[PDB]
DNA sequence: CCGAGCAGCTACTTGTGAGCGGATA
DNA sequence: TATCCGCTCACAATGCCACACGCGCTGCTCGGCC
């Protein structure tokens, strides 16, 4: 079974890996993200409930007045997406929130609140994305890319090498919340520990530790262990465990139980440890000079004198030892210090701790946070408790707590948003351990540590940023509001939140309009992951670590799709089968592998769980029953390829395309190309321009059937039905009986979009590709959009290409083209440019768009209409006034009598200024559409009336089609009900029943049914009239433009630009070039059969830049064309359908054990002829990214046709007419015309305008400006001689306000001699320095 | 292009370039640490004369 | 000054103002407020705070952001002060004093011009018209064609048939300056005589763009007009392409031929063992060219011809000697191009890149500069022509896979397997295992590369009245590689043979090599490791060109403070130059 | 009261060099 | 008290080109010898 569009023209496929997971929705990421944004979710989960329940409710300053939040709702969009595009307003929706003001009387803290005010209030509008994941803010379609940043949680960086130049590696722990204040623990070059709060002063960690009501003994018991020294008869015996002395030398005779164990000066070895553990002894004998090196743990108080003998973190001395012995403390707890197990880091941080108690710690940390402002202890504590433990300024999200609990090896993964003392204790212990040697650092180059945020999360963040401002506003407004004086509507304003969301969608480092030039760019732009913007690094401050791609990027992000230039690696494209995890990570599907069989199920593994299991090779030769043909298999354990067994593996790749992007999967024979060429090709395919007539690519990849369908460029069938009405503008389909709704249903209508300007000055047009009466299925394509062909992506065009030098015209990378290409309307494209004319309201009278243009003849005004706008279809090549804008300059109050008089008699209209808008000098073409928007109040000109009347006629045509269908059904029903009165029906109801429903007899049932049907009829008519009136009021409603404008006029100039020497064209393997010189058809080389070649590339570009696959593709292309040729030879000569069917079967049954297995005997024996007709142009061939056709398959496919097997054919010269030796290869290659047309690059200026800040010539191509003589150009010129040349290039041609005029006057008078003068910008610098307190002066 | 005017400041002020040169001119000329000169400049302390 | 302050009437009641205007206005506001407070006898603390605020305002006007608090005026962006209008890459020095935009300039995408001579270049018609409008006006006023400037301007706008000849006359000997966007050395800007061409692209000579480092994949270059007699004479005298044949860095010529011409000449001179007309005799190179173009003989075949060479004696004499040589028809045909001074031993070679470069070097050394330009031009012409007539083409069957590559790969696999067995036996540790795997894979890669080379050289046997006469391989990819045209040894090794070893992020070498090539299919993980290793080298240049530009700017700033101002200093001290022999031999 | 212009609603760069305490003999 | 060491702050980080876009709303304060 195959789809209906596949029955039109099924594409031959190769490959031997039967895929198990189909291609998912290419735009599922942003669609699912925005679906998670706007929806009623309980438990305050992602979207909008979290932002509300986190901020709301709000309470006054103990005023018993609370504002509760119940729910929210999104109203219907006030304008459709098409209406928003044609008008320019945003495709947004209202946000009505039902709030609850519960204010209660005084003298009752928890008194039962009464006089509840439950009210729905509107607060700003939010932009809704279309079915394609695009936002329409101001006419254009803006897409929000997903941002890759650091996952909230904890990280452990290892600063080595140059860091501190001391040869000591430091380890710094960073706690980064999702929203709040950071935390950073680190070590000095010494063994000191310090902490900082958001890049503040480096201060010790014991102070912030004791800030949370922590004493010294508690900290010491938490961090370090306890060594017990007992006061025995003498020698102060000590407990011993043979594992704590591992690695130390014996400074004394370690002997116990009357038996020597370790001698003085013997390092305790592992055998010594085993010997000391065999007897299991604890108490030994230790000298007096050994205790002096240790240090007491806790503060031991005296009971005789009531004083302190010794404090913590103070090394013991002999006098202190005698004191503590005479005090009576038998058990003395000391620290266990060992550089290999427990490095002393808290002891030093303790002895550098200036403050001891909790209160001075708080005031010191307050002084460290805020300069000065010395509070008391209770006033300072507010800051320390509000910065790290308040849920309003610390917002560790669910993924943050998850990563935090996973990093510290904790079972539970849930928690709160605020921190806790035990968490800080644990992270400090982890830092100490990772310094001691136990534990490894967490690299930043790991997808498990890099979190991806979608448009929904950024929108929620900005919503919260606005909500905190509105919260402060409503809190300061609630300071005076009392009971029974205000509804919960006036205290809330739309301003902050609405503006916040609007600016987040309008102007940001992520808010950009989509590059609407081809569906491939549309898909690769929405699946684009950036590292810039807020919360991400900058390209100017990025190291060689974020640019490099990790082995953890396998299947989660493409490694070959990257914009080469200023940001390499920072901007990537998501993988094909990559999905967004619930927590916000990159998940990749994998097939679960059991002992012997690989079950056809999928598990979406995360980034952290990759190293735990092992993944099997994607293209590993596998046997039946989910087995491997070989015992050993190529796998990867932890980002390292290796060789494993057939049973140790646990997971397999789902397919072979998940490693590349969707923009890279369309590169045929990608496995035969280098990484650099593949990157340059996949990037250039993004810049394809839609040709005038699309055409199927021969050497395809199979994925093309998805991009052109999964996107929103083509007309997809929402309900499969029968074609009713085919037209270039609209397509009307009749829904099948089953798919049709059982009530108030009808037929579907798709309004195709005609030639309209895109976001890159390209034409976007949809062409119907269905026939009348042809049944279509649901999801099938109906109309091919730009660069599409029967539901298949088709960017460029296939051409006959040879590879041989031709008189150096393909010198380095230049492309040679025959006149046959440009003559056949092949690469000619359409460019649509928008020109705006605004009638701004100024003083002295507003502007007019009339047609009375004085100081000019009729030739320049012959293209203007009665209203003052150029006609629809009026060509223009030079500067010509296409809209009659005039503005009054002096006295207003020009009487209408004298106004019409000036148009007939009298003098000219004075107060005009001739400020009309004309087309710039250099652009040509024919205007195809004019747009006008009039503010409510200004007189609508008759052209706007005509435009709205035309669109109303269109909408009325649709509504009348619907109404006539419903009325035909209803009249069939009335015929079915009055059949009882048959003779009068057939007599006086054949012609006149359509207007004479009035009948009557036999009341009981006939009157009942007739009345029911008449009621249905009048209700239907009234409903359709209501729909028509609503549409009229909608399309006639004037849109707002700006404060101080009357009307805005827009025109669209469409120019057809053909290929010419100077254009940039490229294949699909990074072989770019420029058309060197168009050639006559006779001069181009031709084969011994007479078919001339179209494109003659340079074969020398293949070896160095290793893109060989194209050649293969070329070969395959030839084979494809060959088959088509045969079909043409079978179509021109009238052949029976049996021979054609057998030939197509033999072609599709190529001997490669492919997974296609299509049969021709199942077709209708009629669509076979249509399919063959759709194959005479060639045989479309699909090719997986890595399972492509081998050499032998292409060889046998070529030998199927009459083409030579070697792929190289003898070629004759077009000029000399002789045979080229060394038979050149030739085939059919798919090429692309890049969006770098020469007509927008060539530019020149003799003498134009000059800047006002300094008298220097402008540049650019839009304005008539020259080029910039760069500083390196000045260096190269002064490296030469040319002193006069530099002096003229600097001031005489650019800056001399009085020299360039003199030089021009001399040149036009035949005088080639210059005058130095003085550069004006130098005087500008003199004035600027003089504007300062610095005096600059020229001497004699 | 060349005619200039002026502003008669009621209070004579310091030139930030000569005060934030690192080393600043006044910081070396007046043999006074830049911290104290900045303290005097922003009116949070006094200097005797 | 007021007009020096940017303030232009924007669309509507709003005006596009400067950042200095807000500064000056705030300064004036606070000054007026302070003057008011001083008259009302305000409290000491109030006037103190007012003086502090006025000080803040004036120091922000002087240099905003230096005090510590970068105030914003609009858009929440740092405001522009007077110091900001001088410093950085946006002050007057970097933007409006050193490099300024010039008039009479243009810009366009480049394209290959293979017919124009070395000293000239192409130029679009509309471009040339727009550049030389004043010269056209002057020449129109000269003849009895245009009385005033308005008539000439209208005729130029209309572009009558009487103005094209004027444009051809004004660009008869008026050179222009071609300039690449990134300028590195003196050759970043050159002078060329323009010839008018109907089109929108700039036709460029193929032998000069190599100096420009300008490929034809869409590079746009700029054009400038000298506009002065001194200027035109300087551009014709110094900045001309003919006057710059040796790079200022090294004495090696910068006019070295590119890949196309050298491939054509290599194919022309690469002789086979048997072809059409092997063993015959030819009188002169003209008869050889006649016999070749007639098709009665091949292009490369050992033939005994007679050459008439010329040798330069001690004085300016050119002695002539006629002798019979045994050379290929290609060399004999190419001999009609070289001037008389050069001997025949320079053509009787395979004529690779190094060979043709040293040939041009010897030509410039013996014959000077005047004939060297036309010699190189004729070299390029003949190379293009014969490379076109040759039919060089790369194909799938052209790249051959070594038949014994499979057994070598299997032997290396057995070796790494027994090494892993030894490691599992506990005898060898992990580091020595890694080293013994890396070196074994390197030896296997060297063996398979030597095999691929000696295989690409063989299977070229042709019967010349005998049984087998194995010769130099005529494979197209080998012709493009061995001749040094475009392909190197390592490139073709990665192409046909195994790619070898790759790298990991830190810089080490992975223990699993890429046992596949490009012609054969590449595994998914192999291609992943390949692109991982290649992205590093790709981003390398993209990040490093910035440091290169900064270094160039620093170096030129340290430079340009000295010129040759004396003819002799009159000292005797110097440096003792010695050939360094550290490390290797020398 | 009127009009005109202007204000509130931060942290993966790293390295280099210079300056300012600061603590150790 | 001199003097090396550690912490803090100023300054730098190609070049070109091409396209597109932007600085709002309510609120506050100053404007004026005919
Ligand atoms: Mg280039």
């Amino acid at each position: 079974v195959y789809s209906y569009t596949e029955k039109k023209r099924i594409r031959k496929d190769f490959g031997k890996r039967p895929q198990v997971l189909d291609v998912p929705y290419l735009l599922s990421i942003q669609l699912d993200s925005f679906q998670k944004f706007i929806e009623q979710d309980p438990e305050g989960q992602y979207g909008l409930e979290a932002a509300f329940r986190s901020v709301f409710p709000i309470q006054s300053y103990s005023g018993n007045s609370e504002l509760q939040y119940v729910s929210y709702r999104l109203g219907e969009p006030v304008f459709d997406v098409q209406e928003c595009q044609i008008r320019g307003v945003t495709y947004s929706a209202p946000l009505r929130v039902k709030l609850r003001l519960v204010i209660y009387e005084r003298e009752a803290p928890e008194g039962t609140v009464k006089d509840i005010k439950e009210q729905e209030v509107y607060m700003g509008e939010i932009p809704l994305m279309t079915d394609n994941g695009t936002f329409v803010i101001n006419g254009t379609e803006r897409v929000i890319v997903s941002q890759l940043h650091r996952s909230p949680g904890v990280f452990f960086d290892s600063d080595k090498g140059k860091t501190h130049s001391s040869g000591k590696v430091l380890y710094n722990a960073r706690i980064i919340p999702y929203r709040g204040s950071w935390l950073d623990f680190e070590f000095d070059p010494k063994d000191n520990l310090f902490v900082r709060i958001d890049r503040r002063r480096k201060l010790p960690a014991t102070i912030i530790l004791r800030a949370l009501n922590y004493t010294t003994e508690q900290i010491l018991d938490l961090f370090f262990e306890k060594v017990i020294f007992e006061i025995r008869d003498n020698k102060l015996q000590m407990e011993l465990v043979p594992e704590r002395l591992r690695g130390e030398t014996a400074s004394f005779d370690i002997e116990a139980n009357g038996k020597v164990y370790v001698e003085k000066g013997r390092r305790i070895t592992a055998r010594h440890i085993r010997q000391l553990e065999k007897d299991d002894v604890k108490l030994i004998e230790v000298p007096v000079e050994y205790i002096a090196g240790k240090v007491v743990a806790k503060d031991y108080i005296d009971e005789s004198t009531g004083e302190l003998i010794c404090a913590a973190n103070m090394e013991l001395s002999l006098d202190l030892l005698a004191k503590l012995s005479q005090s009576g403390h038998k058990r003395i707890e000391t620290l266990f210090t060992n550089d290999l197990d427990h490095g002393p880091y808290i002891s030093e941080t303790l002895r550098v701790d200036p403050t001891n108690d909790r209160l001075s710690a708080l005031v010191e940390i307050y002084r460290m946070m805020r300069p000065g402002e010395p509070p008391t202890r209770e006033a300072a504590e507010s800051l320390f408790e509000n910065l790290f433990f308040s849920e309003d300024r610390y917002d560790l999200s669910a993924v943050g707590r998850m990563k935090f609990n996973r990093s510290l090896l904790r079972e539970e993964i849930e928690g709160s948003g605020i921190l806790s003392k035990d968490d800080i204790i644990d992270v400090m212990k982890k830092l100490i351990d990772i310094r001691n040697g136990k534990g490894e650092v967490d690299d930043i180059d790991h997808l498990g540590n890099r979190r991806i945020r979608s448009v929904g999360e950024m929108a929620e963040n900005q919503f919260r940023v606005g909500l905190v401002r509105v919260e402060r506003a409503v809190k300061e407004r609630l300071s005076l509001g009392d009971l029974d004086t205000l509804m919960p509507q006036d205290m809330i304003n739309a301003k902050p939140i609405s503006a916040a969301v609007k600016e987040f969608f309008g102007s940001s480092q992520l808010s950009q309009f989509m590059d609407q030039n081809n569906p491939l760019s549309e898909i690769t732009h929405k699946r684009r992951i950036s590292a810039l913007g807020p919360g991400g690094l900058t390209r100017e401050r990025a190291g060689f670590e974020v640019r490099d791609v990790h082995p953890t990027h396998y299947g989660r992000v493409c490694p070959i799709e990257t914009p080469e230039g200023p940001n390499i690696g920072l901007i990537n494209s998501l993988s094909v089968y990559a999905q967004t995890n619930e927590y916000g990570f990159l998940e990749t599907p994998y097939r679960k592998v059991t002992d012997g069989v690989v079950t056809d199920e999928i598990h979406y593994l995360s980034a952290i769980e990759e190293g735990n299991y092992v993944i099997a090779q994607a293209n590993s030769n596998l046997d039946e029953e989910g087995h491997f043909v070989e015992d050993l298999v190529t796998c990867r354990s932890k980002g390292e390829s290796s060789l494993f067994s057939r049973d140790q593996v646990d997971y397999m790749d789902v397919s072979t395309q998940q490693v590349v992007s969707v923009g890279a999967s369309l590169i045929p024979f990608l496995e035969h190309d280098d990484a650099n060429r593949a990157l340059m090709g996949a990037n250039m395919q993004r810049q394809a321009v839609p040709t005038l007539r699309a055409d199927k690519p021969l050497v395809g990849t199979g994925m093309e059937r998805a991009v052109a369908v999964d996107s929103g460029v083509t007309a997809v069938a929402k309900r499969g039905g029968v074609v009713q009405y085919v037209d270039a503008s609209r397509i009307v389909i009749k829904v099948n009986e089953d798919e049709m709704y059982p009530g108030e249903a009808g037929i579907d209508i798709y309004n195709l979009t005609k030639y309209t300007r895109s976001n890159q000055n390209t034409c976007i047009n949809q062409m119907p590709c269905v026939s009348l009466g042809e049944p279509v299925e649901r999801g099938d394509v109906l109309a091919d959009g730009p660069s599409t062909d029967l539901g298949e992506l088709a960017l460029g065009q296939n051409m006959r290409v040879a590879f041989m030098p031709w008189n150096g015209y393909n010198f380095e990378d230049s492309i040679l083209v025959s006149e046959r290409v440009v003559q056949e309307d092949r690469f000619t494209t359409i460019h649509i440019q928008e020109l705006a004319c605004v009638s701004r309201d100024t003083k002295l009278g507003p502007e007019e768009i009339t047609a009375d243009i004085p100081n000019v003849g009729e030739a320049a005004l012959s293209k203007l209409d009665e209203s003052g706008i150029v006609y629809i279809g009026a060509e223009v090549t030079g500067g010509d006034i296409l809209v009659g804008k005039v503005t009054p300059k002096g006295e207003t109050q020009l009487t209408p009598e004298e106004k019409l008089l000036r148009a007939i008699f009298g003098e000219k209209a004075s107060d005009v200024k001739d400020s009309s808008l004309r087309v710039p000098n250099g652009v040509s073409g024919t205007v195809i559409d004019v747009q006008v928007f009039t503010r409510d109040g200004v007189e609508k000109d008759k052209r706007a009336l005509e435009i709205e009347e035309m669109q109303l006629k269109q909408a009325k045509k649709d509504l009348s089609e619907e109404l006539q269908i419903l009325e035909a059904g209803l009249f069939s029903r009335i015929r079915a009900v009055l059949v009882a009165g048959g003779v009068e029906a057939e007599k006086l109801d054949k012609l006149p029943r359509d207007r004479w429903l009035e009948l009557g007899l036999t009341d009981e049932e006939k009157q009942n049914q007739l009345e029911q049907l008449a009621e249905q009829y009048d209700e239907l008519k009234h409903e359709f009239e209501k729909k028509l009136e609503a549409k009229r009021r909608k399309i006639t409603q004037g849109d707002d433009l700006a404060p101080g404008v009357l009307k805005i006029v827009k025109v669209y100039l469409a120019v057809k630009r053909r290929i010419q020497p100077g254009d940039k064209m490229a294949g699909r393997h990074g072989n770019k070039g420029v058309i060197s010189k168009i050639n006559p058809i006779e001069d181009m080389p031709y084969d011994e059969n007479g078919t001339p070649v179209d494109i003659v590339l340079n074969p020398l570009g293949v070896p160095s830049r290793m893109n060989i696959g194209q050649i293969l593709e070329t070969h395959l292309g030839m084979a494809a064309k060959g088959i088509g040729d045969k079909i043409n030879a079978m179509l021109k000569q009238q052949q029976e359908v049996a021979k054609l069917r057998e030939f197509i079967q033999r072609a599709y049954d190529l001997g490669a054990d492919v997974r296609q297995k299509v049969d021709l005997s199942t077709f209708s024996d009629e669509e076979v002829m249509r399919l063959a007709e759709n194959l005479r142009k060639g045989m479309p061939i699909a090719t997986p990214v890595f399972d492509g056709a081998k050499e032998a398959e292409i060889k046998e496919l070529l030998k199927l046709g009459d083409l030579p097997t070697s792929g190289q054919i003898r070629l004759y010269d077009g000029r000399t007419g002789e045979q080229f030796e060394r038979p050149v290869t030739v085939g059919y290659m798919y090429m692309l015309k890049l969006n770098h047309l020469v007509d927008d690059k060539m530019h020149a200026r003799s003498t134009g305008s000059y800047s006002l800040v300094t008298q220097q010539p402008l540049g650019g191509k839009a304005q008539f400006g020259g080029q910039r003589f760069g500083e390196m150009e000045v260096w190269a010129l002064e490296a030469y001689g040319a002193a006069y040349t530099l002096q003229e290039m600097l001031t005489v041609k650019s800056d001399d306000v009085n020299g360039r005029t003199k030089m021009y006057k001399n040149i036009v008078d035949g005088n080639h001699q210059m005058e130095p003068g003085m550069p004006e910008s130098f005087n500008v610098l003199l004035k600027e320095i003089r504007s300062l307190g610095i005096n600059i002066e020229l001497e004699d | 292009r060349e005619r200039m005017g002026h502003i008669e400041l009621a209070s004579p002020t310091a030139h930030i370039w000569f005060l934030k040169s690192l080393p600043s001119r006044i910081g070396l000329l007046l043999d006074m640490p830049l911290r104290d000169i900045e303290r005097v400049l922003y009116f949070e302390s006094y200097v005797v004369i | 000054p007021p007009d020096l302050r940017p303030l232009v009437p924007l669309d509507g009641g709003r005006f596009a103002t400067s950042d200095l205007n807000d500064l000056y206005r705030r300064v004036i506001n606070r000054n007026n407020r302070l003057k008011r407070l001083l008259d009302l006898a305000a409290p000491d603390i109030i006037v103190r705070n007012e003086k502090r605020m006025l000080q803040e305002a004036v120091d922000a006007l002087l240099d905003n952001g230096r005090r510590g608090r970068a105030i914003t005026g609009s858009n929440k962006r740092p405001l522009k002060s007077l110091a900001d209008m001088i410093k950085g890459k946006q002050g007057r020095f970097r933007q409006n004093l050193l490099g300024k935009r010039v008039d009479y300039s243009g810009r366009s995408v480049i394209t290959v011009g293979p017919y124009l001579r070395l000293h000239q270049c192409g130029l679009p018609k509309k471009m040339a018209l727009e550049l030389f409008k004043p010269f056209i006006y002057g020449k129109l006023e000269l003849r009895g064609l245009a009385t005033t400037i308005k008539a000439a301007k209208k005729m130029v706008e209309r572009e009558e048939a009487v103005v094209w000849d004027i444009l051809d006359e004004v660009i008869r000997e008026h050179p222009v300056l071609l300039n690449r966007a990134p300028t590195l050395h003196r050759l970043g800007i050159q002078a060329f005589e323009p010839v008018l061409i109907e089109g929108k692209a700039i036709q460029l000579h193929p032998l000069v763009c190599a100096a420009y480092n300008a490929d034809f994949d869409g590079d746009q270059m700029a054009v400038h007009v000298p506009l002065t007699l001194e200027a035109q004479l300087e551009a014709r005298a110094l900045m001309m392409s003919t006057n710059n044949i040796l790079s200022p860095a090294n004495g090696e010529p910068i006019i070295v031929p590119s890949q196309d011409v050298v491939l054509g000449l290599y194919y022309m001179t690469r002789d086979c063992v048997n072809a059409k007309g092997e063993g015959m005799v030819l009188t002169g190179p003209k008869e050889a060219e006649r016999l070749y173009r007639s098709g009665l003989a091949s292009l490369h075949a050992r033939v005994k011809v007679r050459i008439t060479e010329y040798e330069k004696d001690a004085n300016g004499e050119l002695v002539a000697k006629t002798s019979l040589k045994d050379t290929t028809v290609g060399r004999a045909i190419l001999w009609m191009i070289v001037p008389k001074g050069l001997p025949y031993s320079i053509v009787n070679q395979a004529l690779g890149k190094k060979a043709i470069s040293k040939m041009l070097n010897t030509c410039y050394r013996i014959l000077g500069l005047k004939p060297t330009v036309i010699f190189a031009d004729q070299i390029m012409y003949t190379g293009f022509a014969y490379a076109a007539r040759s039919g060089a083409s790369v194909g799938i069957d052209d790249m051959v896979i070594p038949e014994k590559k499979h057994e070598i790969i299997s032997e290396a696999e057995a070796e790494v397997a027994e090494i892993q067995e030894q490691f599992q036996s506990g005898l060898v540790t992990a580091g020595e295992r890694y080293n013994k795997v890396i070196d074994i894979w390197a030896a296997a890669n060297d063996r398979v590369s030597k095999a691929m080379m000696d295989n690409l050289q063989t299977e070229t046997v042709i019967n010349r009245d005998g049984q087998e006469e194995k010769q130099v391989s005529f494979n197209s990819i080998y012709m493009m590689a061995d001749s040094g045209a475009r392909g190197s040894a390592a490139q073709i090794r990665q192409l046909a043979g195994m790619r070898g070893l790759m790298a990991k992020p830190d810089g080490s070498i992975i223990e699993t090599p890429i046992t596949a090539n490009f012609r054969e299919g590449l595994n998914v993980l192999q291609y992943f490791i390949s692109t991982h290793g290649a992205r590093k080298g790709l981003a390398d240049t993209a990040l490093k060109t910035a440091n290169s530009g900064y270094l160039t700017r620093r170096l030129v700033d340290v430079a340009q403070d000295l010129v040759v101002t004396e003819d002799d200093c009159g000292t005797h001290e110097g440096i003792m130059m010695t050939p360094v022999i550290e490390g290797g031999d020398v």
